[PDB]
């Protein structure tokens, strides 16, 4: 009326819960790269000779 | 004399200063693939990584 040892098991089962990967999109920057310093329109000279 | 021994962080470089639960992580670790350090690693030992948070050793995540 024990409990007494009974077949090896067969195989084993290993459960995990995982979600998958999206689409590579690659969206590196909002304003994106080093934007460049630039000339301001017309500017104008601001300075004369005298005479 | 104080070169290369007295260095200062980056703009953007910051010191981790809070402290969290970290109590659902060894849970969490499990049901994403982990074994516990108890057993049954489902490979060979040596074709698993040893998992460890914080100086706990979760155990065996596979290969």
């Amino acid at each position: 009326g024990g409990l007494t040892c009974a077949s090896a098991p067969q195989g084993t089962l290993r459960i995990l819960e995982g979600p998958q990967q999206s689409l590579s999109g690659s969206p590196l920057q909002p304003i994106p790269a080093s934007p460049p310093p630039q000339i301001p329109p017309g500017l104008r000279p601001r300075f004369c000779a005298f005479g | 004399e104080p070169c290369g021994l007295m260095n200062h962080l980056t703009a953007v470089c910051e010191v981790v200063t809070q402290f969290v639960y970290t109590a659902s992580i060894p849970a969490l670790l499990c049901n994403l693939g982990v074994t516990p350090i108890d057993g049954a690693p489902h490979r060979s030992y040596s074709e698993c990584y040893p998992v460890l948070l914080d100086g706990v050793m979760v155990g065996w995540v596979d290969k």
